[PDB]
DNA sequence: GGAAGTAGTTACGCCTGGTC
RNA sequence: GACCAGGCG
């Protein structure tokens, strides 16, 4: 839905990161050297921002009222 | 942290360490471990979920000296290694 | 005696040395740090008005996933029963954009999130979301939202790779790529397992008795890394005051006992 | 094993017996202390499954030793009581008492049981013939010659 | 009794009694459903 | 005499029932004991004032 | 994690892994009998025939229908109503939830039916934070539930520092012969290192031996075993843990929606003996 | 003896929903 | 209440 606050499995904060991971994979950098230098190193941060799916924009479209 | 004792027999000590875990019992028997003076101590958790809380301690010395002090002595022994790494970290950080 | 000294200071994390000290008082420290230190975050909040996509029980825990700053001077954290202070932190925001956490207000100047742009939920137009979000201190052992951040440790090794071994110099190269502290004498090269040494596949046939790991007793290599609620040496100046205090209550203990 | 039960969703039904006289039936006829012994083949059906026979043979196998503070902590988790150790088989590099993993099986059995027989692992019969003429010759052989000729 | 009520196609409020009148319609767009909306009341939820 | 296992159980069964309505207990009983204990105790110390009949 | 079951850990639930939300709809119509005897949405009197407790309308509205994000639990009313009276006072036909269902009132619509009548639904939305019993499954058909949920300071790690969020016992992998996960889960922690995706193809995918090659490259053993701490003890594993990333899906049987318990209630008219169903 | 007919069975629970 | 369908072990 939308990026989780925290990495589920060591607790290391990688909310921000999601949107900078994109937009500068987007622009055609490497994304093991992105990944580098957003500081997560541990391949279980890595997970969480490479599996990761912004579900939030298609569900915004339906309201409860 | 209570302590619930199970079993008083000569050299013998059984007691429930209620409101701990892995955490200060690991540490506690594997202190007690290098006197001398102890024959036998162990400790475990009984269930997980049940006793989670509860840790359970076998305390078995030769004679020379009671579990009791067995147990006083290891915790001292746990306080003085715990200042002595805190002083050696504060000095190395700062 | 017991030495520490520290390889990598970062800004949101160290790493350094532990020397003579048994396995058990490693272990426990680490189990300290993951469980016992306490800090700042939202065990409950009161909606006025949510129309977001999102529900009140994600929002919340959403709110409760967000480090919050733990101030070090007003509390003590190193004691074995928690204060009940309570920050309460509100947020007024409507309309179309993305709500951060650096919206959140605070009751309390010390209190308030350590980083303002995680996302908290996104709103369209005519939607909005209003609550008091209430924060107090706890251990990580009852729940995740009050963990510190993350700490492992591993053995202090030196593997030792016989000069003898043809082609040699490729693992030595593999050493310095990796960044591990590397050594050579003229019968073998000594590399310093600061970060885990993993034996290429082509030399895996020598791992027994042509290159091996020396275990250096009773040394350990930390690392621990915070989210920004303390300070990494705070953190672990507060477990090791935590474990004094434990010991303290268990010789306290004892002695009524008797 | 007897309830066929794997943990991969299965659902088992709890049934309360209401009066003294079902209750004492079923504690006396039904518990699960008997039925140990099948009565299909006359054979255990409640015994280890997996982990159990795999520990056992990582415990009791060959050079497989354990220290102390493993030993201690093994006889506590497993509820064995006990007041001393027995003395150790080894001796470490650093001088670190290590005991064997058939002294460890061997403080959970009766006293005065004595059996023997060959299991799975037997893949050199001569060394099994062997240990079977070194028994049939007095039934109580000594036990560092039979040490001598031990085998998996 | 006047209720507040909440149109389904737009979100903007509709006022009637449900016991009284027999149709219920958005007199707006001609929706015939329409949400109860939330009470402006406080709302506690445990962060976990 | 050798009980089998259903004698045993109708023994005891009618001396845990007999106990819960008011028979008064052959032996001395821990508090909170519930009467199926009590007539295993019962049972177990030897006091057995139920015979079985045999053809 | 014996026969099948499933060790996971607690501080990985607690920061959102495999959480969800069970969301039910009940429905209640204002059914139109013949004669024009109908029955009213109303918070019923206590003078009705059949009224429940007058706590159990703790939540409605005086429309008769509940107000939304109110919390309701079992037995609670979300549409009072009332019908004539057919006793050999009016009748209750209420509509309340599931006796063993709680939540949140996520969404109450109101509406008209085909034939004039009006018709509401309210949808309770309950949030089922994983505990034991819960089912999960791996793409490769490894089924098993949660047989343990253990605190992260028990949990062992990796000299890279890596927890494992569930722990599966090696004794189902050779009886079922599903290397596809163990080469599944080599790919997922090559994936995680490069930051690209592996294709997983049924024939055209990525073969194995690249995949090791890729991980012995990275600087990992290319076997995928990595050199583990016991989390009680603090010292080494003696054997090179086999550890990876596998996508794991938790399926829809919860323990919540199973569990069931009767010490005494209704029972059938014909044969006196107790219904049948855990609804009822 | 056929050569067709006829009848009688074909695991045990459990859960969900939907329509009569 | 009995009919159908889908699942679970
Ligand atoms: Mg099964
Ligand atoms: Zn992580
Ligand atoms: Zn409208």
């Amino acid at each position: 839905m939308i990026v989780p606050v925290r990495c589920f499995t060591c607790g290391k904060v990688i909310g921000d990161k999601y949107y900078e991971f994109k937009r500068r994979v987007e622009a055609g950098e490497d994304p093991e050297k992105v990944l580098d230098d957003l500081g997560l190193e541990r391949y279980c941060c890595r997970r969480m921002l490479l599996s990761h799916v912004e579900l939030i924009d298609d569900i915004m479209h339906y309201r409860v009222y | 942290m209570k302590i619930e004792v199970i079993k008083k027999e000569e050299n013998l000590l059984e007691f429930y360490l209620e409101g701990e875990d892995h955490t200060f019992a690991n540490l506690l028997v594997e202190t007690l471990r290098e006197n001398p003076h102890v024959k036998f101590t162990a400790y475990t958790i009984e269930h997980p979920i049940t006793m989670a809380r509860k840790p359970r301690f076998r305390v078995v010395t030769d004679g020379e000296i009671t579990p009791e002090e067995a147990l006083e002595e290891a915790a001292k022994k746990i306080f003085e290694r715990a200042k002595e790494v805190l002083e050696a970290w504060e000095k190395a950080v700062k | 005696g017991i030495e520490v000294q520290i390889l990598e200071k970062k800004e949101d994390s160290i790493k350094f040395v532990l020397k003579g000290v048994h396995v058990s008082f490693a272990n426990a420290l680490r189990r300290t740090i993951l469980g016992e230190v306490p800090t700042f975050a939202v065990d409950e909040v009161e909606f006025y008005e949510n129309d977001s996509a999102l529900f009140d029980e994600i929002i919340a825990h959403r709110l409760a996933m967000i480090p919050l700053t733990t101030p070090v001077d007003r509390f003590e954290l190193d004691a074995l029963e928690l204060d009940d202070y309570t920050v309460t932190l509100s947020l007024e925001a409507e309309g179309p954009g993305i709500v951060y956490s650096g919206d959140l207000k605070s009751d309390d100047p010390d209190v308030k999130p350590v980083n303002p742009n995680i996302p908290i939920v996104k709103l369209a137009e005519g939607q909005r979301l209003v609550f008091n979000a209430y924060a107090k201190l706890g251990r990580g052992k009852d729940h995740a939202k009050w963990q510190p951040g993350f700490v492992y440790y591993k053995y202090y090794t030196i593997v030792h790779i016989s000069k003898s071994i043809p082609e040699w110099k490729e693992l030595k190269k593999l050493a310095k790529k990796r960044g591990l502290p590397v050594e050579e004498t003229e019968e073998e090269v000594l590399v310093t397992t600061i970060k885990p040494f993993y034996i290429p596949k082509d030399f895996e046939e020598y791992e027994g008795k042509e290159i091996w790991e020396e275990i250096v007793p009773n040394t350990y290599i930390f690392t621990v890394e915070t989210n920004g609620e303390l300070p990494v040496e705070e953190i672990v100046s507060i477990a090791l005051k935590i474990l004094m205090r434990k010991a303290d209550r268990f010789i306290s203990e004892l002695q009524k006992l008797t | 094993p007897p309830y066929n039960a794997d943990f991969d969703g299965d659902e088992m039904n709890l049934h309360v017996p209401q009066t003294e006289e079902a209750q004492a039936e079923a504690r006396i006829l039904m518990e699960v202390q008997n039925h140990i012994i099948s009565p299909r083949y006359g054979g255990p059906i409640i015994g280890g499954i997996q982990d159990h026979i795999s520990g056992g043979y990582l415990l009791t196998r060959e050079g497989a030793y354990f220290t102390r503070d493993e030993v201690e902590q093994m006889l506590m988790f497993a509820g064995v009581d006990i007041t001393e150790l027995p003395e150790p088989d080894k001796y470490d590099e650093n001088g670190n008492p290590l005991w064997s993993g058939k002294t460890i099986f061997s403080l959970l059995l009766p006293e005065d049981l004595t059996v023997w027989y060959r299991n799975k692992l037997c893949d050199e019969p001569e060394r099994c013939e062997a240990l079977e003429k070194l028994i049939e010759e007095k039934l109580m052989p000594d036990p560092e010659e039979v040490r001598k000729l031990a085998y998996d | 009794v006047e209720a507040v009520y909440r149109c389904f196609k737009c979100g903007r409020e509709v006022k009637l009694d449900l016991s009284i009148t027999r149709d219920l319609r958005c007199p707006y767009c001609g929706s015939k459903i329409l949400y109860k909306p939330r009470p402006k009341v406080p709302r506690r939820v445990k962060a976990i | 005499f050798k009980y089998t296992r259903f004698e045993k159980a109708r023994i005891i069964g009618a001396r845990a029932l007999q106990i819960s309505m008011g028979a008064p207990v052959l032996i001395d009983v821990p508090p909170g004991i519930t009467p199926l204990e009590a007539a295993i105790l019962e049972f177990e110390k030897g006091v057995i004032p139920i015979t079985v009949i045999r053809p | 994690n014996m026969e099948d079951a499933i060790i996971i850990n607690k501080a990985s639930i607690e920061r959102g892994l495999a959480r969800s939300t069970f969301f039910r709809t009940y429905e209640a119509e204002e059914k139109k009998y013949l004669g024009g005897q109908t029955d009213k949405f109303e918070i019923p009197d206590p003078t009705v025939r059949g009224y429940r407790g007058e706590k159990y309308y703790r939540n409605l509205d005086e429309d008769g229908l509940i107000f939304p994000e109110s919390k309701v639990e079992g037995k609670d009313v979300l549409v009072g109503r009332t019908s004539p009276p057919r006793f050999l006072e009016r009748r209750e036909t209420s509509v309340a939830v599931r006796p063993s269902e709680k939540g949140v009132v996520d969404k109450v619509i109101i509406t008209e039916t085909g034939d004039g009548t009006k018709l509401v639904k309210v949808t309770v939305r309950d949030l089922r934070i994983p505990e034991l019993g819960d089912k999960f499954a791996s793409r490769h058909g490894q089924k098993g539930v949660i047989g343990l949920i253990v605190p992260q300071e028990d949990m062992p790690w990796t000299e890279s520092g890596i927890v494992p969020d569930l722990i599966v016992n090696p004794h189902g992998i050779p009886s079922r012969m599903t290397v596809g996960q163990l080469i599944e889960a080599i790919g997922g922690k090559v994936a995680s290192l490069k930051g690209r995706r592996v294709d997983g193809t049924a024939f055209i995918g990525e073969p194995e031996e690249k995949l090791r090659k890729e991980l012995e490259e990275l600087g990992f053993k290319h076997t995928g075993r990595e050199i583990m701490y016991d989390g009680i003890t603090g010292k080494r594993l003696e054997a090179d843990i086999f550890i990876g990333v596998i996508y794991y899906q938790r399926l829809h049987h919860m323990v919540a929606d199973k569990i069931h318990a009767r010490s005494r209630g209704p029972v059938q008219v014909l044969t006196k003996q107790p219904t049948e169903g855990r609804a009822r």
